[PDB]
């Protein structure tokens, strides 16, 4: 049985501006495949396609692309789900990023703004625990649904916010992390991140749109740790 | 000099675990340190682990780190360095309490202290009742280590070169590794990494076979690279295949499933791990558990369906609340690559490729080592590994679940802690000369110039069915001298293979055709190991030879690049704060 | 120098997305709406004749469109902020679920509320 | 800063709100709009007063509103300054407006 593609193409040293390209695979009709798997494959047939990938089990964050329309990740979407009578999957680069050639995009500032919210715990030493910090399974409990997150930057990428103003506005990945931080029992400098999240863009661009939710292959919630972010800024600030 | 040159106190090659380890203690320690990565650092293989990772801190129950040490000289079936093994457990809790301190978000027992599960091959007292030592934060320790490692590698503004791809090392007239060169993937442009201390930090190789748990860049690049360079690999023929990858996906599902008390069933719904390992039952040692699994299958007693032969392995009778708080992962796992709920059934399991014991020998300092033509060890100057391309070695010819992790720790953290005294020790190193850079890049220029030769997805095919075929879980004269044969052969292609992208700007191919050379030096020098070692030991299982021969195995495999022959290397039985643990039967 | 995708009609925007892009656009709608309303206050008041001319100009059927929307605009604008707002104060969940479920719910109550305008008019 | 924006904005929108409730109350219960009933309701203090201070509320709100969408799509600074400085001069001449309007009858 025959899957027919559109993708992405983009060479700088070869190409004038960005292209689609059809694609065919002959796949095994009985098997249900994942998007990666056909990826892999449409590479030993054309060589120069280029793409990312690594885990193949969706821990990574490596192959985030926009297929059909909408974010997500290769190697755990199935073809069954892209697939539909008389039309080709369309796979192209997530949206809003440079394209650096092909399907991978340049992450630099998806990046830069989750090093601009201080991802790392923040413990001032003082009252410092025998061993571990103690930490209760209630305090614990509130990183769950924020460390799990793996970077792949579908949530920011989707985001319109992001998109106008992808070096002011954190995005709901950075946001998400920065909650991460927030809530930690053991983080020690809360006043002091908040402090640095009380202008105008930070944190507040975000319109609880809604496309973060939705494309999280994790299937955390960004726009809830930002609301929650929002709480503590108005706890703090009025 | 007609390539740039950027010059470092430290290269460290990889930013796993380990790789991220070291270079967060090289820089604390005052010196300057670039940190390469062909992915850009939170993707390292590092991030899938799940069950966690080993190491007495006595929460769930008082431990002790010689029991640990114990449980992991026996495991390793005796030929583990017992100094080795004992640095690391002693060193493990506080270790490990450093990283909690950086903020990983460990689980938690009630009292507040940090979570402990059971896992294969642990026991209180030397041999006595079933331990829980494993430290976890749900079943993504991994994930949260790895973060934690960047996170810490952020907030100390260390160098990293993302995605950067290591060509080879660079020899000096002297001999001495000076640095490497390396192809930067996003622009091209390659250039000469010049360091006084190369730390090789590159992980595993697990995709040299055909069904593995590793990720798709696990491609041995370290091991490939230091054949290439003159330096031997030791204990190769070690591959532990762990006994729970799903079956037809090879995506891992965590022995913490056995550890918070799953079992393995047989087509006849029996629990067959009570009869081969009747104390510790389904948590045994990882190479007898999976070759238990291999017997039920090659006896007609596995079961079959979609996802092939295979063991079921039941977790439902944990209930939901359990699976859904201990084990989340494989919970997503299942029922995305076999379909199948664990809520409600048994997961399709079969023992799959998953960790690499064997790697470049070197000192607890991390110093590489080599033999001299008397067989005497000699240490390389300025090359170390730490991690999963290194054979310390603390696993032998088997690992413990969660010893991993806490190697990349331990071995990391100390090849920093010591590496401004394996400097001062090795002495001022002669310069590379143009040459000598030259050299590193002849593997590149082959591939850039080849157009019309073999097509290499064949190639990479038929190396990994001979793997998968002939040097799996057990082994024989026979399949064994055959595969080699084929091997011989698959690497004569490769030197005629061609590159079919010839283009510059983040160019994929390039990069996975460099890979395929050291898919090659790795899994030939497996096939030329496997052939020597007459005896079974640990994860190595020869029929033609069954029995484990301590009058004339009890030592390390060592391969010798430049002869392509093989010789051998003492096990280190002497610990410095107890006795050894003489070798003895080893059954669970 | 390089080239980014954000071509807009190749993307999927959910009912959510479509909701907010509507308020922002509601909103700069009603900016311009509250001068032309004055205006019309204005002549509404200015004397009593001037009252008969905007009753006259409200005759219109150009304008009587023209004013229907202008409310419709300013009834969305009011409903789905509303249902902003009850998201700021956590009377509304802030899952993906509840989120579409709020946006339908503000979409019927919007057209109800234009009909009424329409009648009203 | 950015929390106070978020505040104000709301504010205004309850306090807007409650106009709205108040002006479609008389519109949807009065039937016959005679110039008389008209003038009326409008020279009342409490019509008055509710719709100056609903016009102060449209100054605060639209111009937070505005410099959002602005600050999204006009990238040169020049052209947004220009801009902003339109629709903030547009604002106070609606109350301004607003205050010849009422305090006229
Ligand atoms: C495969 C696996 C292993 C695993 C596990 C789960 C999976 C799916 N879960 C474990 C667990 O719960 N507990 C445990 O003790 N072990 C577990 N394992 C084993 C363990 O995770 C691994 O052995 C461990 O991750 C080893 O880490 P290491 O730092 O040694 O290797 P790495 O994490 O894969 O990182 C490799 C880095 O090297 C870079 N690289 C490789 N080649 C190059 C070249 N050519 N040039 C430049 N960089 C290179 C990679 O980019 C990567 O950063
Ligand atoms: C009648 C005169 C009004 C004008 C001229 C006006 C104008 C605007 C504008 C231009 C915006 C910017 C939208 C954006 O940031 O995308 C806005 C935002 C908003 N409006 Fe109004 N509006 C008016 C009345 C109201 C009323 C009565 C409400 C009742 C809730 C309201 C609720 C909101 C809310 C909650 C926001 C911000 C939500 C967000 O930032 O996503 N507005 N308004
Ligand atoms: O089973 C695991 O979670 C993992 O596979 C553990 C080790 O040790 O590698
Ligand atoms: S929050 Fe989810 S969608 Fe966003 S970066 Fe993380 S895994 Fe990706
Ligand atoms: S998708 Fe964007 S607008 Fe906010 S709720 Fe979301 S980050
Ligand atoms: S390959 Fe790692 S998540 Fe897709
Ligand atoms: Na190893």
């Amino acid at each position: 049985m025959r899957l027919e593609f559109s993708i992405y193409r983009y060479n700088p040293d070869v190409d004038d501006a960005p292209r689609m390209q059809d694609y065919t695979l002959e796949a095994d009709e009985g098997r249900d495949m994942m998007l990666l798997d056909a990826l892999i494959q449409l590479k030993e047939k054309d060589p120069s396609l280029s793409f990312r990938r690594s885990c193949r089990e969706g821990v990574c964050g490596s192959d985030g692309l926009n297929m059909n329309g909408k974010n997500g990740l290769a190697c755990i979407t199935p073809i069954s789900a892209l697939n539909q009578p008389g039309k080709k999957i369309v796979i192209r680069p997530l949206p809003g990023l440079p394209v650096i050639r092909d399907l991978v995009v340049d992450m630099g500032q998806f990046y830069a703004q989750y090093e601009k919210i201080k991802p790392y715990l923040l413990n001032n030493g003082q009252n410092p625990p025998a061993r571990e910090h103690l930490q209760m399974p209630e305090q614990r409990e509130k990183l769950d649904g924020l460390y799990e997150c793996i970077l792949c930057a579908c949530c920011s990428t989707s985001c319109p916010s992001f998109w106008w103003n992808p070096d002011k506005f954190i995005g709901p990945a950075g946001l998400l992390a920065a909650y991460r931080f927030l809530i930690d029992s053991r983080d020690t400098e809360t006043d002091s991140r908040l402090d640095g999240l009380s202008d105008a863009f930070s944190v507040f661009r975000c319109h609880s749109i809604m496309n973060c939710v939705s494309v999280c292959p994790k299937g955390l919630n960004p726009t809830r740790a930002i609301g929650h972010i929002k709480s503590m800024l108005l706890q703090r600030n009025a | 000099m007609k390539l740039p040159v950027r010059e470092f106190d430290a290269v460290v090659i990889g930013a796993g675990g380990a790789g991220m380890r070291a270079a967060l203690q090289i820089s604390q320690s005052g010196q300057t340190c670039a940190l390469l990565s062909k992915v850009f650092p939170t993707r390292s293989h590092t991030v899938s682990a799940q069950g966690g990772i080993t190491v007495a801190l006595g929460n769930t129950h008082e431990d002790n780190w010689e029991w640990h040490m114990y449980d992991t000289v026996k495991g390793s079936d005796y030929i583990g360095d017992q100094d080795a093994i004992e640095y690391m457990c002693k060193t493990g809790p506080e270790a490990i309490l450093e990283l909690e301190h950086m903020g990983l978000p460990f689980s938690r027992l009630d009292d507040g202290r940090i979570y402990q599960r059971p896992f294969g091959g642990q026991s209180k007292n030397f041999g006595g009742e079933q331990a829980a030592r494993t430290a976890a934060a749900a079943d993504r320790t991994g994930h949260a280590l790895l973060h934690t490692l960047y996170q810490q590698n952020l907030k100390n503004h260390t160098t990293i070169f993302s995605e950067w791809y290591a060509l080879d090392l660079v020899k000096n007239q002297d001999g001495a590794v000076v640095g490497c060169t390396a192809l930067c993937i996003e622009t091209g442009e390659v250039v000469y990494f010049k360091a006084r201390a190369t730390v090789l930090a590159t992980g595993g190789a697990g995709r040299i076979y055909q069904s593995t748990t590793n990720a798709h860049i696990n491609t041995g690049d370290g091991v490939g690279m230091a054949i290439r360079a003159g330096v031997p690999v030791q204990d190769m023929e070690m591959w532990q295949f762990h006994p729970t990858g799903i079956a037809g996906a090879g995506v891992l599902v965590t022995e913490g499933c056995r550890g918070e008390g799953g079992y393995l069933l047989n087509k006849h719904g029996e629990r067959f791990m009570e009869r081969y390992a009747p104390n510790a039952k389904d948590l045994a040692g990882r190479d007898v558990v999976a070759r238990s699994i291999m017997i039920e299958i090659r006896e007609g007693r596995g079961c079959d369906g979609p996802w092939g032969p295979h063991a079921k392995l039941k977790l439902d009778h944990l209930g939901k609340e359990v699976l859904e708080s201990r084990l989340p992962g494989i919970l997503e796992l299942s029922r995305t690559f076999a379909h199948v709920d664990p809520v409600k059934e048994p997961i399709p399991v079969i023992p799959t490729c998953h960790y690499m014991m064997g790697g470049i020998p070197t000192k607890v300092t991390g110093q590489a080592l080599t033999v001299n033509e008397k067989g005497e060890d000699v240490v390389v100057p300025g090359l170390f590994a730490v991690g999963e391309i290194a054979c310390v070695s603390v696993h032998g010819a088997n690992r413990l679940g969660g010893n991993s992790l806490l190697d990349l720790v331990v071995f990391g953290r100390a090849a920093g802690l010591h590496l401004q005294e394996s400097i001062a020790e090795q002495g001022a190193l002669r310069d590379a000369s143009e040459s000598d850079v030259e050299a590193s890049l002849d593997r590149l220029n082959r591939w850039n110039n080849n157009r019309n030769g073999e097509d290499p997805v064949a190639i990479r095919k038929a190396l990994q069915e001979c793997m998968q075929h002939n040097f799996s879980v057990f082994r024989e004269g026979d399949a064994m001298a055959k595969g080699l044969e084929q091997l011989k052969v698959i690497r004569e292609r490769l030197k005629n293979a061609r590159l079919d992208d010839t283009s510059s700007e983040f160019n994929t191919q390039r990069v996975e055709c460099l890979e395929l050379d050291n898919l090659m030096e790795t899994a030939y020098a497996t096939a030329v190991s496997a052939n020597f070692r007459t005896e079974s030991r640990g994860a190595h299982s020869r029929f033609d030879f069954p029995d484990r021969d301590d009058e004339n195995w009890l030592c390390h495999s060592l391969y010798l690049p430049e002869s392509e022959s093989m010789t051998r290397r003492s096990v280190n039985m002497e610990p410095k704060l107890r006795p050894a643990f003489p070798p003895k039967i080893r059954t669970y | 120098q390089r080239p980014v995708n954000l071509d807009l009609q190749t993307i999927r925007f959910p009912i959510t997305a479509i909701a907010s892009i509507l308020h922002r656009v509601s909103g700069v709608i009603t900016f311009v709406a509250v001068g032309i309303l004055l205006w019309l206050l204005g002549t509404s008041l200015s004397s009593p004749e001037g009252f008969e001319q905007a009753s006259a100009i409200m005759g219109s059927f150009f304008v009587k469109f023209i004013m229907w929307g202008i409310l419709t605009a300013l009834a969305y604008h009011v409903v789905v902020g509303i249902r902003h707002m009850m998201m700021d104060f956590g009377y509304l969940e802030e899952t993906f679920e509840a989120g579409k479920r709020s946006a339908k719910i503000s979409f019927v109550i919007t057209v109800v509320l234009s009909l009424l305008a329409g009648v009203l008019v | 800063n950015g929390v106070h924006d978020f505040i104000l904005v709301r504010a205004t929108a309850i306090v807007l709100t409650l106009y709205i409730i108040y002006m479609v109350g008389f519109f949807a219960t009065s039937g016959e709009l005679t110039y008389e009933v008209w003038i009326g309701f409008f020279a009342s203090a409490f019509t008055k007063v509710f719709t100056l201070l609903a016009l102060f509320s449209i100054l605060i709100h639209a111009w937070i509103g505005m410099w959002q969408v602005l600050t999204d799509y006009v990238k040169p600074l020049a052209l947004r300054l220009m801009l902003q400085l339109v629709i903030v001069v547009a604002l106070v001449v609606y109350v301004i407006y607003g205050f010849v309007v009422v305090w006229g009858v």
